[PDB]
Order: C-alpha cells, then sequence, then structure tokens
C-alpha cells in the first residue's frame, strides 16, 4: 500500500494517469465469470488472515 | 387513621415513580450541600474473590482466538486486526480508549474502554513505555506546531486527547 | 396532524452515509482525487 501510494503520487505529479500494481498479477482475458478474470488478486487477498495471524491462541488459558 | 392515608399515598407515588413523562417535584431540587464538581475516588487496596478469579479466566479463554475490528471517524471498519495489529495501532496513536470496537462477543459497536478484556491484552508495558514516548515527543509537538501555523484551530475551543493519550 | 414538531428533527440519529474512500483519476476535473463513487450494484459482476 505504501509503494502504491507513493508511486501514483509520483506518477500523477509528472502528467500521467496513475496505475495500481495488485499482488499476485493482472487479469485473465476471459468472458465467462467474472472471479476468473481476476482469479490471481483474489486468491491473493483470500489468505489474508492466515497470512497474518497466529495459528496458537493469542492470549494465555488455565493460567 | 393518618398512618394509614400516608401508607396509600406512598403506595400511589409508588405506582407512578418511574414514570418519566410525569413531572416530580424532587426532580431538579436543591441539594443537601450546594454542588461542587466532583470525581469518584480512585481506590487503592484491591482483593479478588476465586470466583472473580475464574470468571476472568474463562473470559480469557473466550476471547483467546478473537479477531476485532474498529471504526474510524468517518464511520468506515478498518481493517481484520489481531492482537498485536491492535496494539501496534495503539502504540502509533491510531486508536485509543474512545474508539468503537467489535470482537466475537458483542451484539453491537461498543468505545474500547467499555469492552470487557480489551485494554488489559494491548497495555503490556512495553506498550506503556512505547505509546508514552510517541505521545510525548512525537505528537504533542506536531500538534503544537499545526495549532501555531494555522488559525482555524480555534484557541479558546482545543481538544486534548493528546494530553491523555498516555493512558 | 397538528401537532408540534419544531422543538426537534424527527431524527433521533443522524443518517450518515457509509462508503470506503479510494483514490483515482476522475477525467472529468482531470485530477487525481480521493472520493467513494463506487459501480452500482446494478451493473457489477454481471459485466466489465
Ligand atoms: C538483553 C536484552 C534486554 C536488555 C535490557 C534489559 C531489560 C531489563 C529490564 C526489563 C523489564 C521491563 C519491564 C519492567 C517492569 C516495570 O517496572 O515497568 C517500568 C516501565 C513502564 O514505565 P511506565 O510507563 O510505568 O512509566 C514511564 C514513565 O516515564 C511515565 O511516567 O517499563 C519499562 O521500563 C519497559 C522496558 C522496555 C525496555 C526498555 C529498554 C528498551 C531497550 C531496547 C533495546
Amino acid at each position: 500500500s505504501c509503494c502504491n501510494e507513493q508511486g501514483m503520487r509520483r506518477e500523477a505529479l509528472s502528467g500521467k494517469k496513475p496505475n495500481l500494481w495488485l499482488l499476485g498479477g493482472g487479469p485473465r482475458l476471459v468472458n465467462d465469470s467474472w472471479e476468473r478474470m481476476w482469479w490471481n488478486n483474489l486468491h491473493w487477498k483470500r489468505w489474508k488472515v492466515p497470512r497474518t495471524g497466529p495459528a496458537f491462541p493469542q492470549d494465555m488459558y488455565w493460567q | 387513621g393518618t398512618q394509614q392515608e400516608l401508607a396509600q399515598m406512598e403506595a400511589m407515588e409508588l405506582a407512578t415513580l418511574f414514570d418519566m413523562s410525569k413531572p416530580h417535584p424532587l426532580d431538579n431540587a436543591a441539594p443537601a450541600t450546594p454542588w461542587k464538581g466532583e470525581l469518584r475516588p480512585v481506590p487503592r487496596k484491591i482483593v479478588l474473590s476465586p470466583y472473580q478469579y475464574e470468571m476472568i479466566n474463562y473470559q480469557r479463554m473466550l476471547m483467546r482466538k478473537n479477531i476485532w475490528y474498529y471504526r474510524d471517524r468517518m464511520n468506515v471498519p478498518r481493517g481484520p486486526c489481531p492482537l498485536h495489529v491492535v496494539k501496534e495501532a495503539w502504540v502509533s496513536g491510531i486508536v485509543d480508549e474512545n474508539t468503537l470496537f467489535w470482537g466475537h462477543g458483542l451484539y453491537d459497536w461498543l468505545p474500547a474502554k467499555n469492552i470487557k478484556l480489551l485494554l488489559p491484552m494491548v497495555r503490556t508495558p512495553e506498550v506503556r513505555f512505547a505509546t508514552w514516548i510517541k505521545r510525548t515527543f512525537s505528537l504533542k509537538p506536531s500538534l503544537n506546531r499545526i495549532r501555531e501555523q494555522r488559525k482555524e484551530h480555534r484557541d479558546p475551543q482545543e481538544a486534548s486527547l493528546q494530553v491523555e493519550l498516555m493512558r | 396532524v397538528y401537532l408540534p414538531e419544531g422543538e426537534k428533527s424527527f431524527d433521533i440519529t443522524s443518517m450518515t452515509t457509509t462508503l470506503p474512500f479510494y483514490a483515482g483519476w476522475d477525467e472529468s476535473l482531470k485530477k487525481f482525487v480521493v472520493t467513494n463513487r463506487l459501480l452500482s450494484r446494478r451493473d457489477a459482476g454481471l459485466s466489465v
């Protein structure tokens, strides 16, 4: 997010339409369904909770 | 004679005492002592019973896997927040005890200090030291500078949120 | 119905729009701006 913000600011100040770089990849040229077209970015975003949060319990029980 | 009449009148008053639409003569009455702005005395000695210990342990068991959410000034939910993300946001001065949070065990959005066990989890000694440093050396001088630079911040009406960030 | 309503505004709670913001090219102001105008739900998912 920080890198995209800085890049878009720099591109806008330079006189061009800014672009957004997606984590996972770009779109697929298909004509069936919207999920398949943007499968890579959706696949990256669907792992948000497992990627960040720990598997073990955060607090302590029984003590 | 008079006792029975007084008892009946008191029963009638009890009948409509909590009818908030009915005005009552004891409303806005003169207190026994002149009114002065007081504050609740801070407790000193606290002795917890085993009942409270076990209740706290049970509540910690229920909330040990929670993921929290909070709301910003524009009334938009903000980010999937595990415990360490909440701690980092608290240290950075983005959220405080008045922010609206939601977790698994609640039905509505409540202020952070009104959730049962959310402040003890965040406030580790390192978090306290870091938030004190951030409040004292980064946010306060910046607030002073922005107040001095722009006149749109009216001097008579100035917020005091930075002063109480450490808590 | 001949009842007073000037002391209040009939709204116990203010109605606030809840829409997340994002940055993009307006193409009308020709400026890079932050807004909250999303595509209508009558066309979301059907076509691109």
